[PDB]
This record gives structure tokens, sequence and C-alpha cells, in this order.
RNA sequence: ACGGGGAAUCAGGGUUCGAUUCCGGAGAGGGAGCCUGAGAAACGGCUACCACAUCCAAGGAAGGCAGCAGGCGCGCAAAUU
RNA sequence: UAAAGUUGCUGCAGUUAAAAAGCUCGUAGUUGGAUCUCUCUCGGCCGAAGCGUUUACUUUGAAAAAAUUAGAGUGUUCAAAGCAGGCCGCCUGGAUACCGCAGCUAGGAAUAAUGGAAUAGGACCGCGGUUCUAUUUUGUUG
RNA sequence: GAAGACGGUCGAACUUGACUAUCUAGAGGAAGUAAAAGUCGUAACAAGGUUUCCGUAGGUGAACCUGCGGAAGGAUCAUUA
């Protein structure tokens, strides 16, 4: 389970791992610590982030990013991106002259930190608006539900 | 585009300088001040439509450079210097002094005060930060920066300054049970006494408001600008004491007082 | 029978869309090949040079000699048949000269007994046929 | 197959009225058909029923008394605010002095002059005159 | 009417308003557990079940004995077919006709029948997926029928 | 096809229009590149090329009215240097 | 543009006037049967704290430029308009409504929906068994 | 610190290659459309004088004719133990 698998050295900016330590005191890696934070609106920070290993300058939880603005939700429908996703965000839009609605969606391309851990195609994620992350990703899961039709 | 505009349209200036159509294509683009484009009272409108003490802008213009007005203390020789809440506006020539008070219709009333109530005014403060070697400061609605604030003063409390020495008197806690002024939207002008606040993380706080007639509103926390402790006001209100009638008693009231007067 | 659902709104909206298509005046002023047609191009009037004077035949019920003339319009190019309304209007027009030509009133159909023809010349020499029927000006010189 | 048992219901009383006869056999029932039932018997114009209980969908026999013209359902069930219920009368009703519209309202399902009452819009059930 | 077919029969069984136990039946719940575990240990479906108990022993409804229907019974102690039994039949008669089809190219008429058996096949398969009777990638093939019957 | 505020009948519903004085955007003959400046890829700023076009003593120099007026042209179609 | 219920959502028509595919499966779309009425802190009716299963409604409450439109007042000499107008220096007005949809907020839960226990892998209880201890103590810190 | 090609960048232009849709020129060929008893010559409408028509194939001096299957919109709602 390797972090380091790029070219760069991946490690948390805030978190310095270089001090001194007691040599009669160290049998084994102690510990490294781990830079964590709380994100607004009553989302917790799940267990994955605060004791994990993983990288990700774009996780809401251990990452540079703040969430603000638009929180959203939708179903994951594709998974073939690294780190992130794209959800599909179903609705109902209202003409007026046949005072009647027709189904519409729009695809979302959202981060995926891994602290979320085994995300299936069909669960319900909710999502949170932060800056532009990418060309077309603006928005962070901060909460996957389990789809009803799950194990 | 390129750069800032330096005019504003008759019919884009604000509604409540209440401008007619047909006296020009221009409306006097308020300066850049410590009150907003929209919220505030350029001193030509206040000089020459409200008190009509000049005719023309070039009145106006003698009269300001004749030092004649003061606001907030200080001679003030522009004429489209944006006057906002709280404002006070003394003219020592004619010996009146004008607090710039909202009326219950969403409007910059010309409301006489008293010369002792000239020397102060009250300011919503609208941030609390630490700097420069661990010195609190203060800033207010009226954009002034004040030094070395008392530690139980916090944002969205209004605090009473002296106008000759720019120094804090005294502050209002921002509480269920204070008087305080609406200063932004529908409900623009009234004053009640403060209920309850809904907080709402993220978004905008919701204050709701109950008149001395038991009239209930609500607004924005942006839009709470409470004026005094329990529901005694600090200052003196307009001619109306912020309560908002319905267009029927306005009505009522208007005949009623046609018939008592000939 | 319709649809009726809550949901219908894009079926109902697509469907008045495509069967709209098949409505003549749709068709005609939403293709735009009727605008390239139109010798006028889309406007009113237009001005043209008197190539030639021509009687069309009236159509079979009715007998008669219908008084036109052939002219080329000058934004354009193209070349028109124009009814002169009134009697004797024919000698107020002379060969080779401007006339500002109006539509026959059915808007690009032949109206009447005249086959073929839907327009007619309101002005000519840039004085209208009307004040030389009534005699209220005389062609310039 | 058969959906919206209401327009069933509302179709046979219709056309047992037009026919002349005195009662209705209508099936299947259901919880919105005895509210519409209700409504209309609260209004004088269909008199007393009774609910055939088999253990599967309950079957309703109506008396019918002479007084209904035309019983109706509204489908889809639009969404009707109470600022668009006066359009709504004027296309659907005979005239102001008669006839009713039966919305659904999450304060029940009651005519459209209840509706008024009690400051709710909701969705259109049908009507009845 | 008939999904795959014109007519528009009426005939199905008239269950009872009463839904009590009949005075004739002195055979306990218990026993006619043990009655549907033995036959369907003799490899029977719960229909052919049923119909044994109302025609031979005699149980009006196998529900209003035990509480339980005769597959949810299977179930709870394990007897219960891996596929269903509706799905079973359908796939039974699908490949009936394909080897039929084999020797007899000609029979158009068997084709037409192959394509609505497969279509029915199709919706009762995709209904069990959704409810997780089968597995999601549960697919009818038909190199693959024979192989499940 | 600049977008919107909005405009043309009132049964209810709609159908058309919105270059046009307010708001937002874009452009200054067409492209492109810049200096200064807080702010411009500015054109009543500059530098080129492309298309037109002015004075010349033929070496050269100077251009940008979709600003107000006015001309020509185009046109069915629109005002006072 | 209305007339055009000759584009029909309201609200058309399809045997013979123009018209239902030769027929049947079929995915998306649209529609879909009955059925459910010491949880919580200053004083024995109060802010906080809510996963009530998210919603769709419905009804509110904020925020939605002015001008235009609707509309209140006001004898422009009447009116279109305008935002203004008398009384041997004082009184006033310069309102209000609407502002679709999509966002934000708040009752009751009728009515597309969504069904939380079915190999039980389902509240509450006694065990803290190596651990963080009102960010380990509570005579002069062990 | 005042002119000038060069690890370069943005980049108008400029010739050469394909030969691009809104545009035009000729004797043409096929066809459509407007009332015209246009030199022996009638397909349809009556059983229209061979009942009409549909699909599909041939053939024709023209409507048309013929074969095969079909329809009644037929000239039969009917034909007898």
């Amino acid at each position: 389970a390797d972090i380091q698998t790029e070219r760069a050295y991946q490690k948390q900016p805030t978190i310095f791992q270089n001090k001194k330590r007691v040599l009669l005191g160290e049998t084994g890696k102690e510990k490294l610590p781990r830079y964590y934070k709380n994100i607004g609106l009553g989302f917790k920070t799940p267990k994955e982030a605060i004791e994990g290993t993983y990288i990700d300058k774009k996780c809401p939880f251990t990452g540079n990013v703040s969430i603000r603005g638009r929180i959203l939700s939708g179903v994951v429908t594709k998974m073939k991106m690294q780190r992130t996703i794209v959800i599909r965000r179903d609705y109902l839009h209202y003409i007026r002259k046949y005072n009647r609605f027709e189904k519409r969606h729009k695809n979302m391309s959202v981060h995926l930190s891994p602290c979320f851990r085994d995300v299936q195609i069909g669960d319900i994620v909710t999502v949170g608006e932060c800056r532009p992350l990418s060309k077309t990703v603006r928005f962070n899961v901060l909460k996957v539900t389990k789809a009803a039709g799950t194990k | 585009a390129r750069g800032p505009k330096k005019h504003l349209k008759r019919v884009a200036a604000p509604k409540h300088w209440m401008l007619d159509k047909l006296t020009g294509v221009f409306a006097p683009r308020p300066s850049t001040g410590p009150h907003k484009l929209r919220e505030c009272l350029p001193l030509i409108i206040f000089l020459r439509n409200r008190l009509k003490y000049a005719l023309t802008g070039d009145e106006v213009k003698k009269i300001c450079m004749q030092r004649f007005i003061k606001i907030d203390g200080k001679v003030r020789t522009d004429i489209t210097y944006p006057a906002g809440f709280m404002d006070v506006i003394s003219i020592d020539k004619t010996g009146e002094n004008f607090r710039l008070i909202y009326d219950t219709k969403g409007r910059f009333a010309v409301h006489r005060i008293t010369p002792e109530e000239a020397k102060y005014k009250l300011c919503k403060v609208r941030k609390i930060f630490v700097g420069t070697k661990g010195i609190p400061h203060l800033v207010t609605h009226d954009a002034r920066t004040i030094r070395y604030p008392d530690p139980l003063i916090k944002v969205n409390d209004t605090i009473q300054i002296d106008l000759e020495t720019g120094k804090i008197t005294d502050f209002i806690k921002f509480d269920t049970g204070n008087l305080c002024m609406v200063t932004g939207g529908a409900n623009l002008g009234r004053i009640g006494v403060i209920t309850n606040r809904e907080r709402h993380p993220g978004s905008f706080d919701v204050v709701h408001v109950k008149d001395a007639n038991g009239n209930s509103f609500a607004t924005r926390l942006s839009n709470i600008f409470v004026i005094g402790k329990g529901n005694k006001p600090w200052i003196s209100l307009p001619r109306g004491k912020g309560i908002r009638l319905t267009i029927a008693e306005e009505r009522d009231k208007r005949l009623a007082a046609k018939q008592s007067s000939g | 029978g319709k649809c009726r659902g809550l949901r219908t709104a894009r079926k109902l909206r697509s469907h008045r869309r495509d069967q709209k298509w098949h409505d003549k005046q749709y068709k005609k002023a939403h293709l735009g090949t009727a605008l390239k047609a139109n010798p006028f191009g889309g406007a009113s009037h237009a001005k043209g040079i008197v190539l030639e004077k021509v009687g069309v035949e009236a159509k079979q019920p009715n007998s008669a000699i219908r008084k036109c003339v052939r002219v080329q319009l000058i934004k354009n190019g193209k070349k028109i048949t124009a009814f002169v309304p009134n009697d004797g209007c024919l000698n107020f027009i002379e060969e080779n000269d401007e006339v500002l030509v109006a539509g026959f009133g059915r808007k690009g159909h032949a109206v009447g007994d005249i086959p073929g023809v839907r327009f007619k010349v309101v002005k000519v020499a840039n004085v209208s046929l009307l004040a030389l029927y009534k005699g209220k000006k005389e062609r310039p010189r | 197959v058969r959906m919206n048992v209401l327009a069933d219901a509302l179709k046979s009383i219709n056309n047992a009225e037009k026919r002349g006869k005195r009662q209705v056999l209508i099936r299947p029932c259901s919880k919105v058909i005895v509210r519409f039932l209700t409504v209309m018997m609260k209004h004088g114009y269909i008199g007393e029923f009774e609910i055939i209980d088999d253990h599967r969908a309950g079957k309703i026999v109506v008396n019918l008394t002479g007084r209904l013209n035309k019983c109706g359902v509204i489908s889809p069930r639009f969404d009707v605010q109470l600022k668009d219920l006066e359009k709504w009368q004027n296309n659907l009703l005979p005239s102001r002095q008669f006839g009713f519209i039966v919305l659904t309202t999450s304060a029940g399902i009651m005519d459209h002059e209840e509706a008024r009452r009690k400051h709710t819009g909701g969705k259109i059930l049908g009507f009845f005159f | 009417g008939r999904m795959h077919a014109p007519g528009k029969g009426l005939s199905q069984s008239a269950l009872p308003y009463r839904r009590s136990v009949p005075t004739w039946l002195k055979l306990t719940s218990d026993d006619v557990k043990e009655q549907i575990y033995k036959l369907a240990k003799k490899g029977l479906t719960p229909s052919q079940i049923g119909v044994i108990l109302r025609d031979s022993h005699g149980v009006a409804q196998v529900r209003f004995v035990t509480g339980n229907k005769i597959l949810r019974i299977l179930k709870s102690k394990g007897l219960a077919p891996d596929l269903p039994e509706d799905l079973y039949h359908l796939i039974k008669k699908a490949v009936a006709v394909r080897k039929h089809l084999e020797r007899n190219r000609k029979d158009k008429d068997a084709k037409f029948r192959l394509i609505l058996i497969e279509s029915r096949i199709h919706r009762l398969a995709r209904y069990y997926k959704t409810k997780r009777v089968l597995p999601p990638n549960w697919k009818y093939e038909s190199s693959t029928a024979s192989a499940l019957v």
C-alpha cells in the first residue's frame, strides 16, 4: 500500500514529519501525525480520513479545499477516473403552456476523496461546492449514502 | 467595461431618492464614501430635493463651498457625498441638525434633531479583527475603524460614538427584546423589538421583529440595526415611530386629517 | 388519443413543433424558401424599370385585355410583370422609366381574372398613378 | 389496464345516472373513491352508499338521487394553487351558483369552496354538478 | 387480457371470504409443514405441492393453516430451487422449442413463439433481478439455457 | 439571432416581436500585437499586415464619423453642415 | 395578432371528406390496482439539540433594479401625461400589487413516488480486559 | 544607457494544394402547369358497352391491354334436400 506512486513526494503540507526523535524511546515507526479538519454544516469527518494515510490535496477533510455555496445531491453513474466520479442529477422542468413537466438531467464531475471507499454505481452522494478543481470539477463528495438496493 | 463608470442614469438611480423622470437624463452619481451607492443620500439630493434650500445643483455647490454643511461633525464640500443611515447633518448657519433615518416607507426622512443629540451617532459593527501586535479593531457600517474596542462588543452589535472624538461611548448587544431598525428590503424603515433569530449556517440568518402594535415581520440578519436596549430607543425616531400602516389605515388617517383641518 | 400525463410536456411540445410544419402558412413563413423566391425579397414595395408594355388576356369566364408592364427590379434585377390599374393609365407609363410597384393584395397570389400577375404599379416617374389619373399632377418633363 | 379507479367509479356513476338507475355498483373501491363520494353526499347529490367488504378490494353500492347531472375526473391530477382555482371553476362548472370542484389537499379531500375557506390549494381530483 | 395472446380469459381461482382453517382439517400447521417438506424432497414445485395438498389430504389454503406461503416455508427450512419455478418453466419451454426448431428450421411459427417465450423470460428475469431473487448478472442465453434446466 | 426589462389581443390558454433611449455584452473598415496606466488588448492611443483612401516638388508624409451635423451610395424605407 | 376549436394544453381530427403503421414482439419514454389512524440544559410551558426515509406538492416568510403594465392620491383649464397642488410661513404626497421558472425559510400530511426486520448481517441491558481521562492533579505543582 | 537577423512567443499576411454552400452563362434531354369541340381515331362515369380498383410483371400506335394474387368503394347482404 505505497502512497508515493508519483514522481514527487506526497505529503500533507501542514504536517512536519522530520522532528527529532529519541533512540531509546523509539522502536518501530512511532506515529505520523495526520492533518484533518471538520467541514461545516454538520458533516462528520469519516473515520478513514482521520486514521488513513492517503494524500489528497483536493480532499474536503484532509486537503486544502473549503466547502462553500451549494450543497447538492446525485447518484453515482461512472467511476472510471482517478479520484473523480460522474454523478447524474435528475429533475423535472415545468413547461407553462402545457402545464406539465419533462425529465431532464445534468452530469456533474465531482471529486471523490479516498476516505470514501467501496462507493458503488447508483449510490446517493452529497456534494459540496468548492473552488474549480479542474476544467469541469467544482464539487466535492461530502457524504456517501448507500443505495436501497445494496447488500 | 474598461474601468469604473462615473455616471448614473436618472431612471437607474435608487427609487427612494424620489427623483422625477422629466428633470434630466442623469442623477447625481454619489461619490465613493462610507455608505453604499444604493443606500445613501447624496448631499445635493438632501440640500435641493428635500430641504429645498437650493433650486439647482449650482446653488447646492455654492452652499457646500461656503463650508456651511457638516456631516458627522466634518465639513464636506462634495455635493455628491454619500450620507447614509444615522449620519448627522449639521448646518450651523441656520442652526439645525438632521439625522438620516429611514421613514417607514423605506426613504430617508427629513428628521430634525436637537443639537445635543447631534453630538453622537449609532454605528452597527460589521467585523471585529485583531491586527498589528494584538490590537483589536472594529469596523462599522460607517466604514470607521475604531481601535481598542471593548471585548464584549461583537459583530452585529451597535455602538454609540461621540462625533467630536470618534470614540465608543456605549454599545447595545444583539439579543432578543432589544429595539431594532430594518435597513434593507421590504420591511426597510420599520422599527420593532427583536423576538427571535433563526441561524442558518452557511447562509443568511433570519431575525423576527414585532412592532409596538404587535405586527410581526422578518428580514435577513444583515438588514437588522438594533437601536436601543429593550424597547426604548437611544435615538429620536421620526414622525412615524417605525409603525408601517396598511393602505387602508393610511387612507383612513388621510381622510380624517382632511375632514378635521380646513 | 393524445397523451395526458404530468411528464408528457416534452412529447406534446415536440409533436406540436413537428406538426406545425404541416401547416401551409407556417411552412411558407418559416422555411425561407418562399422568401428567396419572392421577387420583392420580403419588401412591401419595389422600384423597377419598365422593359415593355404587355397585355395579358383575362381568364376564361370573362374577356378583356389587361394592361400590364414588364419591369425589372433595381434591387435584384429580377423580371416582373405588374398590372397598371386604372384605364388610360398605361398611357401615363413610358418604356424605360422608373415605377414603384406594390403587391396585388393576396400576398404573392394572383388576383382576379389576371393570370399569373401578383404585382401592380403604384407610382411612375416618382409621381403616383392616382395623381396622374385624377389630373392632380402631370408627368414631369 | 385499469388505472385511476376514481375515473372508473365516476364514469360508472355518470353512466348509471344517464340511464336513470337508482343504484350503481362500483368496483374496486378505494379511500379516494369513498372521500369523493362523501363530498358528493354532503352536498345532497348522491345519497347513502354501502361498502361491500370482499377480502381483496371493496365494492360500493351507491344509491342514486336523480339530482346529479355530471361527475367527472381530471387526469392528470394537476396541482392547483388558490390563485388558479377561479380559472378551474370557470372551465369546469356550469355556473357560479352550483357545481363543485373536488380537490385533494393536505387538509383532506374537499370541494373548492372549503379549500378556499381553509386557504389551501391542492391537486384537482374531479368535479360534480 | 393475455400479455402475448389476443385472448381475454376470466378463468382463475375464487378464494372464499373465510380465511379460517376448515372444520374438517384435523391437520395442525406442523403436520402440513412436514408434508410440504416431504413433497418438496420428492422433487415437486410449490404449485404441485399445493395441488396435492388441496386434492388428496385436503387443505383449502396452506397460508390459512400455517400462516406462511409454500415457497416461504421451503425457503425458511431451505429446500427451494435456486431459480424461481415460473422462470424455470419458461426456460424449459424455450429449450424445448429451440431443440424442436433445430430439426424444423422451416417451422416459422415456432420461431415466432420462441421469440414470445424469450420476451416473457426476459421480463420475468428483469423483475426477479429487481427484487434480488436473481444475481444482478444473471443472463439467459440460448447456448446456456439447457444448462439451467 | 445581441440577451433581458419589455411590446403588439384581454374569454381562459396562447401566437408573434424586442436593432431601438434602462441593465448586461460586444465592436470601432478586417485581423493581430502592444505602450501608458489603478483600470484598455483603448482605436476622437500606438505598431504592423490586408482592403480602400489623402497631399507630394515623387524623397516622403498623413488616415479611420457603428460620436453630433452633414455628404455619396444603397435602397420601399428615416431630419438641421 | 385575433378571428383559427384551420396546430386544438385548455381544445381538433383519422369507416366513407386528408388520415390507424401489413402484423407482432420489443429498449428508452409515458402511465400504472387495494391496502398504514435522566431521547432534550438555569423555574414541574422556554432558544438550543432533530436523518423525522431525501422528495414532489400546498400555504407562508425573506430576496427579487428603475422605467413599462395594474393600481392609490392629485382639476394638466379636460385628456394623453406629470409627480405633483390654494388657503387672510405652516400641511402633506412622491403609495401598493405583480415580478414567472430555478435557488432560501416555515405548519398539517390528501394525493406519482421513495417501502427502514426475511440466511436477522435488527433498540435496551452487567462487564473498559493493553488505551485517550471536565485537552490525567485539586496541602506548596510529584 | 540610444539602430539590426539568432535555445524563442503571440502572430497578422503572402504565394503554391486540394479545387469550398448560399451565385451566374448555351443548342440541350425529361417533366409540370392556364380556357382553347384543333383533318378517319374513346380509357373512366350506366353492367360506360370487356364491371371497376390495388400490388406486381411484361407489352402498346395513345388513352391503355394482358397474366398472377387481392378488394367491393359491385352489377350479389339472399338461392332452398
